[PDB]
């Protein structure tokens, strides 16, 4: 049992009450909707810095939510979705399901390249009743290591990420077991990131409507692919 | 306009179809495991003001009802039982609106 379980469980719980709730409404803007696929983006300023939290929501045929957060955590298979990450290791193991990950962005020129340092955590939240949907998500938020500490290259971003993943099922056809055009991925993705820098306000936007979009399209449809003509890992 | 009685509920990829105890009243379905737990907390609801019932065109027995991603989908035990549940949500969420 590691340092962080507390941490974990604050975060965890802080997602599963405030980030699957549907759209402060207004307060959240329509950035991109494309099929079932919705980024929602919100300008908000606070202790003399101005931020973009950031939420999507999508709905994923022929995965579960098991399914999708396991991609979504597997370090193993980053390199076959992810576009962004320049490099990256594990810096710790805490436990089956935690990690503690240490990456470097591609440059977004002209701005500073950026890394980042946080614990990435897979957990399962129990259903309490039947009608209650099996929920899975994968927090990834910033920590501090004497392993990976402050360089003068890149500028340390500070994250707190999140996917929440559900899986609605469908009777399917007479008394015939469950196959994958009976199950639905319901995806909720938030990131609250703190640039770090000073880099304008239109060049970071227009990036994040452009990379957030293109993310979620790629990543689903890769966890679509994996999971073709495999059993269903509910 | 309120009805209730056994119906056959998808519940979970575990258990599937199971039967249980419905109750239409107050705009809205509720349902519970039995009859004799209705006065032991409500299992599930769902209000019918913006509700679409769909019945099944090849399951005679089914009929579904959702209300934007969330879904119910009853069996009842025939479809002469199916339309009398069908025309009874839909008469009682039009004097409710």
């Amino acid at each position: 049992t590691h340092r962080f379980v507390q941490k974990v469980e604050e975060m965890v719980q802080n997602h599963m009450t405030y980030s699957l709730q549907d759209v402060g409404d207004a307060n959240w803007q329509l950035v991109v909707e494309e099929g079932e696929m919705k980024v929602y983006r919100r300008e908000v300023e606070e202790n003399g810095i101005v931020l973009d939290p950031l939420k999507a929501t999508h709905a994923v045929k022929g995965v579960t939510g098991h399914e999708v957060c396991n991609y979504f955590w597997n370090v193993d298979v980053r390199n076959d979705w992810e576009t962004t990450i320049e490099n990256f290791h594990v810096v710790e193991t805490l436990a089956d399901n935690a990690i503690i990950i240490y990456q470097t962005h591609k440059r977004v020129w002209p701005a500073s390249q950026r890394d980042v340092l946080y614990l990435s955590v897979i957990r399962k939240i129990p259903a309490l009743t039947e009608n209650d949907p099996e929920t899975w998500i994968v927090c990834n938020f910033s920590v501090d290591h004497d392993s990976a500490p402050l360089n003068n290259r890149c500028v340390r971003a500070k994250i707190n990420v999140a996917m929440i993943c559900q899986t609605l099922v469908s009777p399917p056809e007479g008394n015939q077991e469950i196959s994958r055009d009976n199950i639905l991925c319901k995806i909720t993705y938030v990131a609250n990131v703190n640039p770090g820098g000073w880099a304008p306000a239109s060049v970071l936007r227009a990036v994040a409507k452009r990379e957030y979009p293109k993310f979620l399209k790629r990543f689903t449809s890769y966890v679509q692919e994996k999971t073709a003509g495999k059993p269903i890992l509910f | 306009v309120e009805r209730c009685g056994v119906l056959s509920k998808w519940t979970n990829y575990i258990h599937g179809w199971q039967d249980r105890w419905v109750v239409l009243k107050n705009n809205a379905l509720s349902y519970y495991k039995s009859e004799d737990e209705t006065e032991y907390g409500c299992r599930g609801s769902i209000c019918l003001s913006k509700a679409v019932i769909t019945p099944h065109d090849f399951d005679e027995c089914r009929f579904d009802i959702s209300v934007n991603d969330s879904v119910w989908y009853l069996r009842a035990q025939d479809p002469d039982h199916r339309q009398q549940w069908i025309d009874a949500i839909e008469q009682h969420k039009t004097e409710s609106g």
